[PDB]
């Protein structure tokens, strides 16, 4: 398991976002990067987690 | 009719009898030469003396000496980016390098392209101080900013421990990049080779002139313990280059516009 | 290639009587490297080309 | 091949006759080439990206129509989908120096629908309307979908929440209709969806649902080069 | 197939996934297909006009310089030929919607003399130029013949008039040069006209000659859309 | 293994055309160290993932 493809390659969840009632035909519900670093941040004032 | 060849080629009766006479003497350098010379790549991995640093010019103290240089040679003449400074015809002054001209810097700026590894020896001559066990370590930078070529000290002589490790940390020597190191009491010489690593590229512009002041993809910091003392003043560091064994040129489009002249007086 | 003392069994700088080949121009195939490579697969004096 | 040229170029003598899609050279004279001897190799370029290419740019979706059915509320709509596709900003610069165009030109509706909407309407197309005096295009009249029925039609209804496509031919009496001349393709056929009722809901819901409609040309045939901008 | 349907039509079923040229479509049923059966014959398409079509439109020779000899007079000139074909208007129409180009871009050069007329000059082309700090690019020069003559030239003499085609190939560090990026095409290899002399003429005729240079792109690998305009 | 001059018989970092098995998972015998083992049980291309 300290195979680079072996540690990429599991699916792991990144992000969420929502599809209201609002919206209608052509509209922009998200829009992602296509890249590796895929992170979330968490700040609180002093500390600033990095979930990846 | 061959009238406009742009390679020409009309062979006219000439004063030979026997064409090409000179390849027919197969013992010929058994004779006069001993050897021969045919092509520019055999030629090329002859090690030659590029330039030399004094470490003692940059800091204070017993400190840390780092030079960022290009992982090719930087050229011979008045740059507008040199890092020294000669008199000009002017009886004024201007930029210059007083490095010498290698083969290297004489071939590839009539080639578009270039690609490959390039070696590197550091050779550590002229005097020091008795009380010295430092090491001379050769570490690679990263391949998307080119740094230019730049000198920095680092302090290792303060009263907290921890500032010292925090001046050996803002080191590349500390990174996970290829670092060879080497005790100057016991060796004083790194033979290192610059892989060719590239974000997507075949190979770089081989007509860039501007390697003092811009610096390439391979560059390497140098790096070596000095002191403030005397007798460490004529340390220094000698650079011989070389080209590794994967090194290529891309399409010859002629040789450059050459200039002819000494070395000024250094002020 | 990288083998144990290879500059013995070369010809390595000059005449080799049949190194007069100087003549003949080098061919590279689609992706050689110069070590395991072209200096075999030429000839035995494919070396004072630099390979 | 001789004559002093060394492994990295060559120098040659080509023919009078010089044809590159289009324009013919009819020389004097044998011209001179100097070909600088570059092949690439393999892993410099891209491969598996021939399905959006240049040649079969007209192939491309485009939505033509969008439209949203809200509960009590009919869909009475009437739209053209050649001059809706081929009135488009970024096919009009394909078919820009070009004469002759001779497509047909395939639809497709969606509908996201649901379990507890229900309501039909009825999608259909009239073919050919040049010189057709006769086949209304007025208000909705529920006696409109018995002639309406008769041509190409689709039944589109949002409880199954299925169906639409047709192929839409290219009836005309001309092979190869101009595209410089002015409405060229507006009197080609057209569209019109009648609904039946109005669209209905069985809790109560009030959402509106979409309906979109899609084209792109299948077999084009685009062939004949000119300086005049197309239209 | 089935159901209620006649020998002019068809309703049918197809599939749940309906791919056509970038767009595809994964349906959550099978839709409704209305087919109106329209097969065309033979005489209605022209045939043989197959040889400018879309698809080759960079292959399409435009005429990207022209300059003019008179007796007295030299040519020194200097053009880029691939910031001339791909700043046309009609080819950046083409090359709009896509951003990946890798072309090689072959010239010609036509120039129609007399047997009166004499002089030479040289057209020679500088390939990559993108950090290159040597070949100046200046005024004339008869010491920058000497450098000129080693990069890929050709040589023009109204005498003969004849000669004139190079193949101008890719280089380049990256693979597919980018078309959105500004200035994604100048530096790329440009080609300088130096003349030797000067135009003569020897019975004293003033009349001037025409050079006239044109430019297409041989193997163009155009693959992948967005919706940025390409400059 | 534990053999003299082990690195002159490795393709040892690189392409070695045959050594695009990168999508291949090493398989571990169930009692395997990594010296005398799946670098010689898997394969010649067994050492790119570090065995």
């Amino acid at each position: 398991e300290l195979t680079i493809h072996s540690i990429a390659s599991r699916m792991t969840f990144w992000r969420q976002f929502d599809w209201p009632e609002s919206a209608v035909t052509d509209t922009l519900l998200a829009s992602m990067s296509v890249q590796p670093f895929c992170i979330d941040t968490v700040t609180a004032s002093p500390v600033t987690e990095i979930h990846s | 009719d061959n009238s406009n060849n742009p390679v020409g080629g009309n062979p006219i009766d000439n004063y030979g009898t026997e064409h090409a006479p000179l390849l027919k003497e197969d013992n010929q350098y058994l004779v006069y030469q001993g050897e021969r010379i045919v092509s520019f790549k055999d030629l090329l991995r002859r090690y030659q003396y590029l330039n030399s640093y004094w470490p003692q010019e940059t800091g204070s103290g017993f400190r840390y000496y780092t030079l960022d240089s290009p992982g090719m040679p930087i050229y011979r003449g008045w740059d507008p980016n040199g890092i020294d400074q000669g008199q000009d015809s002017t009886a004024g002054n201007s930029p210059y390098n007083f490095c010498s001209m290698t083969l290297l810097n004489y071939l590839a700026p009539a080639f578009v392209c270039q690609r490959g590894s390039l070696r590197h020896k550091w050779v550590t001559a002229g005097a020091r101080v008795n009380s010295t066990a430092s090491v001379l370590s050769a570490t690679r930078h990263g391949v998307l900013f080119p740094l230019p070529l730049a000198e920095t000290a680092h302090p290792l002589d303060n009263a907290l421990v921890g500032d010292r490790r925090s001046e050996l940390q803002e080191m590349q020597r500390s990174r996970l990049n290829g670092t060879a190191i080497t005790p100057v009491r016991l060796n004083n010489t790194l033979e290192i080779e610059l892989p060719y690593y590239s974000i997507g590229q075949r190979f770089h512009a081989s007509r860039f002139l501007d390697l003092a002041g811009t610096g390439d993809t391979q560059g390497v910091e140098i790096a070596c313990e000095i002191s403030d003392g005397g007798n460490d003043a004529n340390y220094r560091l000698d650079q011989f280059v070389s080209v590794g064994e994967d090194f290529t040129l891309g399409m010859f489009v002629g040789a450059p516009i050459m200039y002819f002249y000494n070395d000024p007086t250094a002020t | 290639e990288f083998k144990h003392d290879g500059l013995i069994s070369k010809p390595a700088s000059a005449v080799a009587k049949a190194a007069d080949a100087l003549s003949m121009i080098p061919y590279i195939a689609p992706y050689a490297k110069a070590t395991s490579m072209v200096a075999d697969k030429i000839g035995k004096i494919a070396r004072i080309f630099g390979y | 091949p001789s004559a002093n040229d060394g492994p990295s170029f060559t120098t040659s003598k080509t023919s009078q006759n010089t044809t590159s899609e289009n324009v013919h050279f009819v020389d004097g004279d044998t011209p001179w080439t100097y070909d600088v001897a570059a092949t690439p190799d393999e892993t410099s370029k891209l491969s598996g990206f021939d399905d959006a290419g240049l040649g079969e740019f007209l192939s491309r979706p485009i939505k033509i129509q969008q439209y949203q059915w809200t509960p009590g509320v009919q869909l009475f709509q009437t739209f053209n989908p050649w001059s809706d596709y081929f009135g488009n900003a970024d096919v009009l610069e394909k078919i820009n120096r070009f004469r002759n165009l001779r497509c047909k030109l395939c639809l497709k509706v969606l509908i996201n629908g649901n379990s507890f909407y229900y309501g039909r309407a009825l999608l259909s197309y009239n073919p050919y309307l040049r010189n057709d005096q006769v086949t209304v295009n007025r208000s909705f009249f529920i006696q409109d979908l018995i002639a309406a029925s008769n041509k190409p039609h689709i039944l589109l209804d949002p409880c199954s929440s299925e169906g639409g496509q047709m192929c839409l031919p290219f009836i005309w009496p001309e092979n190869y209709l101009d595209i410089t001349s002015t409405g060229w393709e507006d009197q080609m056929g057209e569209c019109i969806i009648h609904d039946f009722d109005v669209l209905r809901h069985a809790n109560g819901g009030t959402d509106p649902i979409t309906v979109s409609i899609f084209a792109w040309a299948e077999d084009v045939s685009l062939l004949i080069p000119t300086t005049v901008a197309a239209q």
